[PDB]
C-alpha cells in the first residue's frame, strides 16, 4: 500500500486504541461501585461472551437477549430496555415484579463467570446484581484485550509505515538524479 | 515490481504463491484472491464448476473483510450468522492445502492427488453446509473430502 | 510565574482525563473538580485577536480561574465573565495593576486586595 | 486527528456510516409519524 | 501536492471540494472546516453572520469526534446530549447542499437561489434546536428554510 | 495483528474441542 | 533509520534518560529498564554481578507490571507475595538515586562517589530482604547502603 | 503513595519505640 493509505490506516486505529483505553477505566470505574453493593446481596454489549452464556442453558429483563432468540423463538416469553447505565436498585426492581403477577397472566472472579411477593422480590434482586458485576467485570477485559490488540496493530503498521517513508523518499530522489544525469 | 509486473500480461493462468499463506502451514500456498486463469468460464469448465469456484472465493472475501472487526472486538461482537461464514472460511483454508509428492522426503506425509471431479465435489459439501459439526485440523493436509471426514474421526479418539 | 505554574499543572492532569470525561456518568467528587478547572481554564486560553494584553491584566484573569472562582459558574458565561471582569479591573483598579508592574510579583498585600476584588464582583454577576 | 476512523474508509468506518443510517432512518420514521399526528 | 499547496497564498477566499462528501450525495460537495475566507471577520460582516458561520463550523467539528466514538459503541449507547449533536450535525450537512440552475439534468430538481439573510438565519434556526422534530431528508437539496419546512409537509402526506 | 491471529485461534480451538466431545460421545 | 542504524553498530551501550523517572524526583533520571549494555554478561562482570543486576531488572519489570493492576482493581486484590516485591521495589528505584558533587552549589546536597562492590552488595542485600523494616525515604539520594542505614535512625531518632 | 505512606509512618512509628 501507499504512503498515504498506511498514514490513514495508522491515525485510524490509534484513535479506536485511545477510545477503547477510555472504556476500560469506565468499565472498572463502574465495576468497583457493582461489587461494594454486590457484597451485602443487560441491553449494551462488548463484554465478552455473558449474553450468548445466558442463551447456552435456556435452550439446554436484557433486551440484548431477546436479539438473539427473536428469529427462532419469540412467541415462548412473554418486554424490557435500557439495563446497565446504572446498578438496579430496589425502586427500579420493584417494576420487575408488577410486570408478572399484576398481569394477564453469576459473577466470581474478574477474569471468569458462570451462568410470595417479598420473596420472589429477593430472588429477582439478587440475579441482577450478580449480572451487573459480571457484564462490568467483562467489558472491563474486553476493552482492555480491544486496547491491547489495537496497540500490537499500531507497533506493526508503524514499522511499515517507516518502511514505506525511506522508500519513497529514496525513490523520489533517484527520479532528480536521473533527471539532472540525462541533462 | 516491473519484472513481475510486465509477465502477467504474458500468461494464461496465473498461480500467485503468498508468504502469508505459507507462514500459517497452508501449502501449497495459493492465494486464492490473487491467481486467476482465462479458461475459468462457464462455457468452458461448465456451470457447476464456475458457480462453484466464485462460491469458495465469495466466503474466502467475506471472510478477511471481518479481519479488522475480530481484531479489536472479537468474535463475540460478530453476528450470530456472521459466525457460520468465518467458521466454513477457515475450514476451505485448509481444505486447499494438500500433501505434496516430492515433499513427503521433509514432510513425511504420504503426497496426494485429488482427481478434478472429487474436487468440486469436496468443496461444493462445504459451502452447503454438510460438514458445520466437524472440526477444522481435520480439513488440514488432505486429498479428497472423504478422508477429511476419516480424519476427524481419528482426532475423535483422543477420548 | 505565580499563577501560571499552577495552571500549566492543572491543564496537564485534565488532559489526561479528556476522552475519559467525554464518556463518563459515574466519576468520584475527586477528579470531577479536574474537569471543573480543565474546560474552565481552557475558556480563558481562548483570546480575540487583535486585542493584546498586558502582563498585569493577564494575571488577574487567571488569578480567578486557578484559585477556583469560576468553578461554580457555567462554562458558557467564562467568556462573558473574562470581558466584565477585565472591563472592572482595568477601569476601577488602576493602584492595583500598576503595583503588579511596579514589583513584579504578587506581594502580601496585593494577594489579599486582589481576592477581594474577585469575591465581591463575582457575587451578583448575571443581569 | 478528530474523524480518522471514517477518514480511513474501512470496516470501522463503513459499519458506522451503516449505523447512522440505520439509528436515523427508524428516527424518520418516528418523526413522520409525528407530523402525522400534529396534521391530524 | 506542490501544484494546489503553493496556489493557496494567492488566495484570499477558497472553495475546497472533497470527493469523501460528494459520494455522499451533497452537492455542491463543499468542505465546510476547510474553505475559508479572509472577510470572515465579525467587523467585516457583522457578528451575527460571524456567529453562526463559526457555530456551524463547531458542531461539524465536533461531529467528526463522536463518529470516532460511535465506530465502537454505537448510536444506541451515545448519551442524550450527543445524540442531539449528532442529529444537529447530519441536518446542517444536507442543509449546505443545494440544487443548480445550471445542473438541472443532473440532479433532476429545479435550481435555487438563496439570498443572504435567509443563509444567516437558515443555519441559525437549526443550531438553536428548532427543527429537531422534522426528518433530516427534508433539509437535503433545498433552497431556504422555508423550503425545508415545506417539504416536511409533502413527506409527511406520502408516508 | 497477531492478537487479532491469537483471540481467532483461541476461539475456534475451544469450538473445535466442543465439536470433538460431540463427535465421540455420537461415536459411541 | 540508516543515520542511527550505522551508529548503533559502534555502540556498547546506551544511557536512556527518562521525563518519566525525573517528574518523580529520582535523579539521576535515568531509566532502568530502557538502559542496557553489550558487557551485562556473567563471563565479562562475573557471575555476582550479573545476577544482582538481573534481580533489579526482573523485580522493576514486575513492578511496573502489579502497579497497572492497582489502577483499575485496587491495592486488595493484590496478595502479600505480590505487596512484599512491590514494597522492595520502591526502595530499589529510590536507591538507583544519588547525590552528585557537580550539584554541590545549586540545592545543599554532599556529592557522593560508590564504588563498584558497594554497589552490588547494596541491592543484592535489598533483593533478599535484609533493608524490609526501614522505610523508603532513608533509600532516597544516599552514597552507600550505610548510608541509608545512617539516614533512618538521623530521621527516625526526632519523630 | 497513601497505602505505602501509611506503611513507612508505621515502620518510622516502631523504630522510634524501639530506641
Amino acid at each position: 500500500a501507499t504512503l498515504k493509505d498506511i498514514t490513514r490506516r495508522l491515525k485510524s486505529i490509534k484513535n479506536i486504541q485511545k477510545i477503547t483505553k477510555s472504556m476500560k477505566m469506565v468499565a472498572a470505574a463502574k465495576y468497583a461501585r457493582a461489587e461494594r453493593e454486590l457484597k451485602p446481596a443487560s441491553d449494551r454489549g462488548l463484554c465478552g461472551a455473558i449474553h450468548s452464556s445466558v442463551a447456552k442453558q435456556m435452550k439446554s429483563v436484557g433486551d440484548k437477549i431477546r436479539s438473539i432468540l427473536h428469529r427462532t423463538h419469540s412467541d415462548q416469553f412473554l418486554t424490557f430496555k435500557e439495563v446497565g447505565r446504572r446498578p438496579p436498585t430496589f425502586g427500579d426492581a420493584s417494576v420487575i415484579a408488577l410486570e408478572l403477577l399484576n398481569s394477564g397472566y453469576r459473577f466470581r472472579s474478574v477474569i471468569s463467570y458462570k451462568t410470595q411477593e417479598y420473596s420472589l422480590a429477593n430472588i429477582i434482586y439478587y440475579s441482577l446484581k450478580e449480572s451487573t458485576t459480571s457484564e462490568q467485570s467483562a467489558r472491563m477485559t474486553a476493552m482492555d484485550n480491544a486496547s491491547k490488540n489495537a496497540s500490537e496493530m499500531i507497533d506493526k503498521l508503524t514499522l511499515t509505515f517507516n518502511r514505506t517513508r525511506q522508500a519513497v523518499i529514496t525513490k523520489e530522489l533517484i527520479e532528480i538524479i536521473s533527471g539532472a544525469a540525462a541533462l | 515490481d516491473p519484472a513481475p509486473a510486465t509477465t502477467f500480461a504474458h500468461l494464461d493462468a496465473t498461480t500467485v504463491l503468498s508468504r502469508a499463506i505459507a507462514e500459517l502451514g497452508i501449502y501449497p500456498a495459493v492465494d486464492p484472491l490473487d491467481s486467476t486463469s482465462r479458461i475459468m468460464d462457464p462455457n468452458i469448465v461448465g456451470s457447476e464448476h464456475y458457480d462453484v469456484a466464485r462460491g469458495v472465493q465469495k466466503i474466502l472475501q467475506d471472510y478477511k473483510s471481518l479481519q479488522d472487526i475480530i481484531a479489536i472486538l472479537g468474535m463475540d461482537e460478530l453476528s450470530e450468522e456472521d459466525k457460520l461464514t468465518v467458521s466454513r472460511a477457515r475450514k476451505i483454508q485448509r481444505f486447499l492445502s494438500q500433501p505434496f509428492q516430492v515433499a513427503e522426503v521433509f514432510t513425511g506425509h504420504l503426497g496426494k492427488l485429488v482427481p478434478l471431479k472429487e474436487t468440486i465435489k469436496g468443496f461444493q459439501q462445504i459451502l452447503a453446509g454438510e460438514y458445520d459439526h466437524l472440526p477444522e485440523q481435520a480439513f488440514y493436509m488432505v486429498g479428497p473430502i472423504e478422508e477429511a471426514v476419516a480424519k476427524a474421526d481419528k482426532l475423535a479418539e483422543e477420548h | 510565574k505565580q499563577v501560571a505554574g499552577t495552571m500549566k499543572l492543572e491543564l496537564a492532569q485534565y488532559r489526561e482525563v479528556a476522552a475519559f470525561a467525554q464518556f463518563g456518568s459515574d466519576l468520584d467528587a475527586a477528579t470531577q473538580q479536574l474537569l471543573s478547572r480543565g474546560v474552565r481554564l481552557t475558556e480563558l486560553l481562548k483570546q480575540g485577536q487583535y486585542s493584546p494584553m498586558a502582563i498585569e491584566e493577564q494575571v488577574a484573569v487567571i488569578y480567578a480561574g486557578v484559585r477556583g472562582y469560576l468553578d461554580k459558574l457555567e462554562p458558557s458565561k467564562i467568556t462573558k465573565f473574562e470581558n466584565a471582569f477585565l472591563s472592572h479591573v482595568i477601569s476601577q483598579h488602576q493602584a492595583l495593576l500598576g503595583k503588579i508592574r511596579t514589583d513584579g510579583k504578587i506581594s502580601e498585600e496585593s494577594d489579599a486586595k486582589l481576592k477581594e476584588i474577585v469575591t465581591n464582583f463575582l457575587a451578583g454577576f448575571e443581569a | 486527528s478528530a474523524g480518522a476512523v471514517r477518514d480511513a474508509g474501512g470496516a470501522f468506518g463503513k459499519r458506522e456510516q451503516a449505523e447512522e443510517e440505520r439509528y436515523f432512518r427508524a428516527r424518520a420514521a418516528e418523526q413522520l409519524a409525528a407530523l402525522k399526528k400534529h396534521h391530524e
